[PDB]
């Protein structure tokens, strides 16, 4: 059965760095575009970043471009996010999201609704 | 007879395809179907066979009933490029890729040396390998493109460094070829492209030669 479990994240001062990890099981990561999405307090889901199956192509939201880095390791079935130069606005639950479409990419960057499984999420807090 | 080689403007031009070449690339990346010595366990339509290859149900589609009838409940090897998007079934889909197992196995692998041309010039050769006396053109095509994607960026996320490409198989006097580039426009339909393999075309692995002809932009 498909599972995504986020780990890492945590608490840091503004300007600091954190890292997120997502362990995938019950499917081959290599078939799927993978994304990070976040939900800040009193907000809807926000797309953060996506990476294609190969690893060659990444995309980022404007708000995080240059500060965050998405990467993947298909052999270990893991997705990563490096969060640098953190701001209070980055405080949120972060979720690893799997494309609904194996071996196919209708849209780039992917739309929020083009994912069909999410993990429980991992908290990132930039303490004010 | 032998297929006439491509005419002047017969080959698809990659610059006229404006969608994501990623959808072609992913067909010739690491993921593919390969099964040794299996027998069909179900059938949906009368021109397909379903195999169990954890185990997924793989629907193998042929061009007609005669081919499905030939291989139904025969022990085979299956090898090919599979797709998921709009895979019609009732899981993954493919076309052809089926060879009788018994009597077709080699003690030692056979190597076939692909000759690659760019704008008419041979810059590169490399080997693909198979254990099969009679092998699908699909299998050899996949192995050839797999190498070229990895090493020559044949297909990239957005487009290709090449304007045209065809792969040519030569068996003695006779030859035939496949266009390696997507049809023009903003959409690439994987199921339509891959249907070229539904004839289950086979070649002799000792006699076949492979030539790939690419043009640059």
């Amino acid at each position: 059965q498909v599972q995504l479990v986020e780990s890492g994240g945590g608490l840091v001062q503004p300007g600091g760095s954190l890292r997120l990890s997502c362990a995938a099981s019950g499917f081959a990561l290599s078939l799927y575009v993978m994304s990070w999405v976040r939900q800040a307090p009193g907000e809807g889901r926000e797309w953060v970043s996506s990476i294609n199956s190969g690893g060659s192509t990444t995309a980022y939201a404007d708000s995080v471009k240059g500060r965050f880095t998405i990467s993947r390791d298909n052999a270990k079935n893991t997705l990563y996010l490096q969060l640098n130069s953190l701001k209070t606005e980055d405080t949120a639950m972060y979720y690893c999201a799997k494309s609904k479409y194996p071996k196919y990419v209708p849209t780039w960057p992917p739309l929020l609704d083009e994912h069909d499984y999410w993990g429980q999420g991992i908290q990132v807090t930039v303490s004010s | 007879e032998s297929q006439p080689d491509p005419k002047p403007d017969e080959l698809h031009k990659s610059s006229k395809f404006t969608g994501l070449m990623e959808n072609m690339k992913v067909l010739y990346d690491d993921n593919h179907v390969s099964a040794i010595n299996v027998k069909s366990i179900d059938q949906f339509l009368y021109f397909d066979l379903i195999y169990s290859i954890n185990y997924d149900n793989v629907r193998v589609e042929f061009k007609n009933k005669d081919l499905a009838d030939k291989y139904k409940d025969k022990y085979v090897d299956v090898f090919g490029a599979n797709y998921y998007y709009q895979c019609y079934f009732s899981k993954t889909c493919m076309y052809g890729g089926v060879t009788e197992h018994n009597g077709n196995q080699l003690d030692k692998y056979r190597s076939i040396t692909v000759r690659v041309f760019e704008d008419g010039k041979n810059l590169l050769s490399f080997d693909v390998q198979t254990n099969k006396k009679k092998v699908t053109a699909q299998e050899l095509d996949y192995l050839t493109r797999h190498y070229l994607v990895k090493n020559k960026k044949l297909y990239e996320f957005n487009n290709s460094p090449y304007e045209t490409g065809y792969i040519k198989f030569i068996e003695n006097e006779n030859s035939f070829w496949y266009d390696m580039m997507p049809a023009p426009g903003d959409k690439f339909d994987q199921s339509k492209y891959l249907m070229m393999y539904n004839d289950n075309k086979m070649v002799d692995s000792k006699d076949v030669k492979i030539e790939v002809y690419l043009t640059t932009k």
